[PDB]
RNA sequence: CUAAUCAGAAAGCCACGGCUAACUACGUGCCAGCAGCCGCGGUAAUACGUAGGUGGCAAGCGUUAUCCGGAAUUAUUGGGCGU
RNA sequence: AUGGAGAGUUUGAUCCUGGCUCAGGAUGAACGCUGGCGGCGUGCCUAAUACAUGCAAGUCGAGCGAACGUUAGCGGCGGACGGGUGAGUAACACGUGGAUAACCUACCUAUAAGACUGGGAUAACUUCGGGAAACCGUAGCUAAUACCGGAUAAUAUAGUGAAAGACACUUAUAGAUGGAUCCGCGCUGCAUUAGCUAGUUGGUAAGGUAACGGCUUACCAAGGCAACGAUGCAUAGCCGACCUGAGAGGGUGAUCGGCCACACUGGAACUGAGACACGGUCCAGACUCCUACGGGAGGCAGCAGUAGGGAAUCUUCCGCAAUGGGCGAAAGC
């Protein structure tokens, strides 16, 4: 039983590694079913690295090691 | 009939409200607000006994009955029946609803019902405004 | 030392919190009362619940005043408050629960009733 | 600490009761979860006794002894005494 | 209502939790407050509690893991 | 619990026409009054007061009110555009 | 996919409609009627009311200080108890899988280090005593597989405790118990509530819970937000159950709860083989109250019954015998 390979994008960071990650899926509603795509944000963090301004990464669901903060990983696709 | 802005913006259903609303209730005196009760069984004790005269669908004349519900509001009844019982200050088992033809109110007298028995002056109901031991 | 429009803080549990003496039956002339005297006042501070409501006129009597009471071996005794217990007009409380300690003084007014339910009595 | 349970849905006309694995602090009635099946103490309805008890005979070197009168059940079988 | 014996276990239980958690109140009162301050403190004098807290941590209620976070920062702490 | 076993009754049914499924009338002369949406007496209540029962019934008569397919009066299967 | 025929509805009329009253029942469904009997079952669903009381997990030792293991309470138990629920929270309280780079432990079962050395105190017998009682004062006590030095006990890579009837003790160690340190989707409505909380973004603490870590603290910059529901916010259990659809499941989840919020009250120094404890332990409150007024502390969200509110809303009929929890090397509760 492993742990995966979440992923996602960056949007805005804060002094000293307040780092982050998008996090996003393709799924729909119960109800009336549309392919509406929709996301939630999540809690990574580097020494500084991981930020904004461009860090297309990976996440992961480990022990956080952490303030309420959670993910180990940033496996990445590319930088601006 | 289109299902995008059916998940951003819903529909509702129909409308319709529910009978007798001032009914199926309970008063309070100690937290002071009713209760949303719809119970089986209910009694009622008398204020007056309550007649208005202009009818036109019938042309006949039959009085009703004004009995209060629990502390200080109007609650008003009738007597569908041949059966006059000239009596008031009881003690009973409601009816809910109203009969036809008769505005506003909603609550009535089961056959018996604790308080008398029935207009006495039947035999052939068996099930009708008092009628009890009727040999079938 | 009572006299006229006084509030009192009242010690029972019949549903009051204080009173205002409105005269201090006794005679044509009394003026002021110490402990074990009776006086008419009326609720002006009530609780939700209870038999006694604001704005009655009811009767009581004042127990541990803010004044001293001199004994007969030349002992005193004086609380931080004056409080009052209210009666049924037949010498009996119309609670059932005393806040506080109370005088030796009502034994000799005829109110046994209303020193066997006070925790102390000095 | 491990007892044995039954299950009940709707019958008796003849003393029955079940096989499996509960707590100790608790009713004849517990929670199964690999159901090896019922029995029947009632000499009587013997095409009853379909218990396949594998993970309850697994207590012998785990947590298990006879208790609470439920040796007879156990006294014609013989997969115990293994230490 | 069987109270009658353990109205009091609990205080039986507490003195002897309380007075031997005292007497380390005294065993952190000397090593651990002076294995900085220079003083003789590193020698005989942390290993009293050796036994000590031996004597405490034979016992379920006494820390168990925490016992390995007491004797990792007196006897490691060189 | 056969157990010989006498005969140790299974209260009473509704509206009483036609739909919710019911049968006709003296009382009734609009005086009381019938009435589950429809719906009835002013001189033949195939409704009513009451009286022998046919449709359902015998441990069962009228009522009490909750969501179910029915309600296609949600439209996840089963939603209008000018009206 | 064992597939959807309802009573009548328009103006005056065929016609496109229009939904109502209404159906049958099913409801913890019963009330007057009627009250041949029952197999078995459930009913403070009136008021999670105030109280006629007690009521309830309980007793004992070829291992131990009264008597011909009786008579202890050390020790063990209990105490968080069975039961009572759906008063209280939008919450990992709830059904299932689950990283354990967030976890360990005696009760079920085998044991295993050995069983060496210890001092000696406390319950009872109370030893001696004031005084309505009983509340409290002197106070050696006499033991205990025990209140109990010390050897190494295992994680220095250098941590201690064992006092066995008879032909039963303390440890390096375990399978396990409720759980869970926690992960996830489980995890409803109010737009009469967006210019976003100062910790919003997350790194950086001496600390510590069997448990990582803004969890209080540790250091600094916010526009982190951003018109996407920040947040507020109102009922606040879920889940095998039941009427039920053709099927998607769709709702109520009450007899039936396997899991959790909850025992006069705010706490509570405490504690536990499992904590702030429904007949515990103290000290603030308002209650029917008991008391030479030592001041008592109790409330049947555990069977009854009392004044009751009562559509109905029950037997104080009996007492362990259907399972042993606990005490016990045991016969026994």
């Amino acid at each position: 039983n492993d742990r995966k390979v979440y992923v996602g994008k960056v949007v805005s960071d804060k002094m000293d590694k307040t780092i982050t990650v998008l996090v996003e899926t393709y799924k729909t509603h119960k109800l009336y079913g549309k392919r509406v795509k929709y996301s939630k944000k999540y809690k990574t963090h580097d020494e500084n690295n991981s930020a904004k301004l461009g860090d297309i990464v990976k996440i992961q669901e480990t022990r956080p090691l952490s303030a309420t903060k959670r993910f180990r990983l940033v496996e990445i696709v590319e930088e601006s | 009939p289109t299902i995008n802005q059916l998940v951003r913006k819903p529909r509702q259903s129909k409308i319709k409200k529910s009978d007798s609303p001032a009914l199926n209730k309970g008063f309070n005196s100690k937290k002071k607000k009713f209760t949303d009760l719809n119970s089986p069984q209910k009694r009622g004790v008398c204020t007056r006994v309550g007649t208005m005269t202009p009818k036109k669908p019938n042309s006949a004349l039959r009085k009703y009955a004004r009995v209060r519900l629990s502390n200080n509001i109007e609650i008003n009844a009738y007597i569908p029946g041949i059966g006059h019982n000239l009596q008031e200050h009881s003690v009973v088992l409601v009816r809910g609803g109203r009969v036809k033809d008769l505005p506003g109110v909603r609550y009535h007298i089961v056959r018996g019902a604790l308080d008398t028995s029935g207009v006495d002056g039947r035999r052939q109901g068996r099930s009708l405004y008092g009628t009890k031991k009727p040999k079938n | 030392m009572i006299q006229q429009e006084t509030r009192l803080k009242v010690a029972d549990n019949s549903g009051a919190r204080e009173v205002l003496t409105i005269k201090v039956l006794g005679g044509s002339g009394r003026k002021t009362a110490n402990i074990g005297d009776v006086i008419v006042c009326t609720v002006k501070n009530a609780t939700p619940g209870g038999v006694v409501k604001k704005g009655d006129v009811v009767k009581a009597v004042i127990v541990r005043t803010k004044s001293g009471v001199r004994r007969n071996d030349g002992s005193y005794i004086k609380f931080d408050e004056n409080a009052c217990v209210i009666i049924r007009d037949d010498k009996g409380p119309r609670g059932t629960r005393i806040f506080g300690p109370v005088a030796r003084e009502l034994r000799e007014g005829n109110f046994m009733k209303i020193v066997s339910l006070a925790p102390e009595v000095l | 600490a491990v007892k044995i349970r039954l299950t009940r849905l709707g019958s008796k006309r003849n003393p029955f009761y079940r096989i499996v694995v509960a707590d100790a602090r608790s009713p004849r009635d517990g929670r199964i979860i690999e159901q090896i099946g019922t029995y029947n103490p009632t000499s009587a309805n013997a095409p009853e006794i379909k218990v396949d008890e594998a993970l309850a005979l697994k207590w012998l070197n785990d947590g298990a002894k006879p208790t609470d009168t439920v040796h007879n059940i156990l006294s014609k079988e013989g997969i115990m005494k293994k230490f | 209502k069987s109270a009658i014996k353990r109205v009091k276990t609990t205080e039986k239980a507490e003195a002897r939790n309380i007075s031997q958690k005292s007497a380390m109140r005294t065993a952190v009162k000397n090593a651990k407050t002076a294995v900085s301050n220079n003083a003789d403190n590193k020698n005989e004098l942390v290993s009293l509690a050796v036994k000590l807290v031996d004597k405490a941590a034979q016992s379920n209620l006494i820390h168990s893991n925490k016992a390995d976070r007491i004797k990792s920062q007196l006897m490691t702490a060189n």
